[PDB]
């Protein structure tokens, strides 16, 4: 299971995620955009959230199993590798301080995270075969922005386990001889 | 005078050359999350190509040299906003970071040299 289709999964359940914080909270509106834009792009003004793969561990010794094709006479190996990889998870909000009713960045972003701490949550995710482990930070940091008005960005770190096969081919024996010498 | 245009009346003794404009509409998704833009109905500009002439870096072992071009032309031409840029090729697509005095009666622009143009007629 590679990345494509984890992406694929990772998207569809933080639109999900979204469209009950927004019925939670009420945001004007949200969006859900990657951080690894390969064409030059211009960002939105509207409450997003971003997501990011760091990197990844291998967490155990590969298990192979082995399969008969009886027809080729060929034993197919295949290998069995758990792997576990972690995702940055942030959000962008711009705070207008003459509105009375007040949400911020930092509320979107642990609504999101405690969305998917949730036990519904997992169980449901189990038969999209990944598992999801526990969350232990999130902080804000202030930055300038482009407007030289100062705004958040709060940012957190997931962690999605799930295997990753290969295959590959290898000779059968279907006899044994042996010579006793004394 | 900040009222006819100065660069108007420059093209008619420097000489031009002339390049083809397609400007940006709105963009949408490949469900990746990555953004995936579209133009419309690209034409012919008449605008002044300069030089401001790359040279070279390192990272490790990868040379990477990065294609740049400075462009004059009339045109109220926009590079980035919270929508796209735009596009232009020469013999090769290029993209621009810059703006210039649109508002009154010219601009100024920029670009970096993108791979290569489709073909057939150089499209």
């Amino acid at each position: 299971m590679f990345d494509g289709e984890l992406i694929a999964k990772l998207v569809v359940e933080l639109n999900a995620a979204m469209t009950s914080a927004q019925e939670a909270l009420q945001f004007p509106d949200f969006e859900v955009v990657q951080k690894a834009q390969p064409t030059q792009q211009g960002t939105s003004t509207r409450p997003t959230i971003f997501f990011q793969k760091l990197f990844d561990i291998p967490r155990g010794w590969p298990a192979t199993d082995w399969h008969l094709d009886n027809t080729a006479r060929k034993y197919v190996e295949i290998t069995r590798q758990h792997v576990e990889t972690t995702f940055q998870i942030s959000s962008l909000h711009w705070q207008n301080p003459e509105i009375t009713h007040v949400v911020t960045a930092s509320d979107i972003a642990n609504y999101v995270r405690a969305y998917f701490q949730a036990r519904s949550t997992i169980e449901r995710v189990k038969e999209l075969d990944f598992l999801i482990l526990r969350v232990s930070q999130i902080s804000n940091e202030a930055f300038e922005n482009d407007n030289h008005q100062f705004e958040f960005h709060p940012s957190f770190d997931m962690v999605v386990t799930y295997n990753q096969y290969i295959r590959l081919y290898e000779n059968a024996a279907y006899s044994a001889d042996g010579v006793l010498i004394g | 005078i900040p009222g006819a245009n100065l660069l108007r009346m420059a093209f008619g003794v420097i000489g031009t050359q002339i390049v083809r404009y397609r400007k940006f509409e709105q963009r949408v998704k490949n469900d990746q999350a990555q953004y995936v833009s579209m133009f419309g109905e690209p034409f012919d500009l008449a605008a002044s190509v300069q030089r401001v002439r790359r040279d070279q870096y390192a990272q490790f072992n990868l040379e990477f040299q990065r294609n740049y071009v400075m462009i004059f032309a009339n045109f109220d031409m926009v590079d980035l906003d919270r929508n796209m840029a735009g596009d232009q090729f020469l013999w090769t697509g290029r993209v621009f970071q810059l703006e210039s005095q649109g508002s009154w009666f010219y601009q100024d622009g920029w670009g970096v040299c993108l791979a290569v143009d489709i073909g057939a007629a150089k499209a």
